[PDB]
């Protein structure tokens, strides 16, 4: 049971969701700004 | 004289207008990096 | 200014390679 206590969760399950909702957002906003700048040339 | 003056005039302000633009392109990604933290 | 463009361009033709 303790080695089963080893994996690697310690956080509250709320605070995993967080982490989550926050790094979804980080990965959009991302590739958003890289398809602005794919999308934008400043020279004709 | 007066005709290559226009001329470099010309020249120089489409550098300057290329310039502004992608200045303010490079600090929005800086601002984008910094916002996100 | 020629090869600031040309810079530019491969640099963009670099991002959606990423994308």
């Amino acid at each position: 049971k303790l080695i089963s206590t080893m994996p690697g969760i310690h956080l509250s399950p709320e605070q995993q969701q967080q982490q989550l909702q926050s790094l979804r957002e980080q990965v959009r906003t991302k590739n958003e700004l890289l398809q602005k700048y794919k999308s934008l040339c400043m020279f004709e | 004289n007066h005709e290559a003056a226009t001329c470099l005039e010309d020249v120089v302000y489409r550098g300057d207008m290329l310039l502004e633009k992608i200045q303010s392109a490079l600090a929005d990604i800086a601002q984008s990096q910094l916002k996100t933290r | 200014l020629e090869r600031v463009i040309e810079m530019i361009q491969n640099c963009l033709a670099s991002l959606p390679d990423d994308l």
